[PDB]
């Protein structure tokens, strides 16, 4: 959690499942083939307050 | 046609279909990346001459 | 608050330990099949609440 360091703020989460072309690292490969998690949710503003 | 009873590589939109059946959306939020995917790639018509 | 007992006994078996590489690469399965769903977050954070 940040609480207004947009230096740490957190832009995207991925995971892999595969090597990429032939590339065997792991740390070599993950970058480019990783894949966005992530899904919004609305709540209810006033049924908070 | 010719082509197409020679060539091996036979064509399955279900692969897409399969892919993108574990993204879903929100029952709140209204647009949705992934209905408009399906819904412009049409997976269910099997006319690829 | 939970007692177990202090006495000699009959051997027993109770598989229930797992170490940490283990559970981080079922949890990160876990990840990779839950991602961009957003219908199965609502049972369970419907659950917890």
């Amino acid at each position: 959690y940040v609480r207004l360091d947009r230096d740490r703020v957190p832009t995207m989460v991925g995971v892999t499942r595969q090597s990429r072309d032939t590339i065997t690292q792991p740390a070599l490969s993950l970058s480019t083939t990783n894949t966005t998690v992530g899904v919004p949710l609305a709540l209810d503003a006033r049924a908070i307050t | 046609v010719l082509l197409q009873r020679i060539s091996p590589l036979q064509i399955d939109p279900t692969i897409i279909s399969n892919t993108m059946s574990t993204v879903s959306e929100s029952t709140t939020q209204t647009l949705s990346p992934a209905s408009s995917i399906l819904g412009k790639l049409r997976p269910s018509n099997s006319d690829f001459s | 608050t939970v007692t177990s007992p202090y006495a000699p006994s009959v051997n027993r078996l109770m598989p229930y330990r797992i170490s940490n590489a283990e559970r981080q690469i079922s949890q990160i399965i876990r990840v990779m099949n839950i991602g961009n769903n957003a219908t199965v977050i609502q049972p369970v954070l419907q659950d917890i609440s």
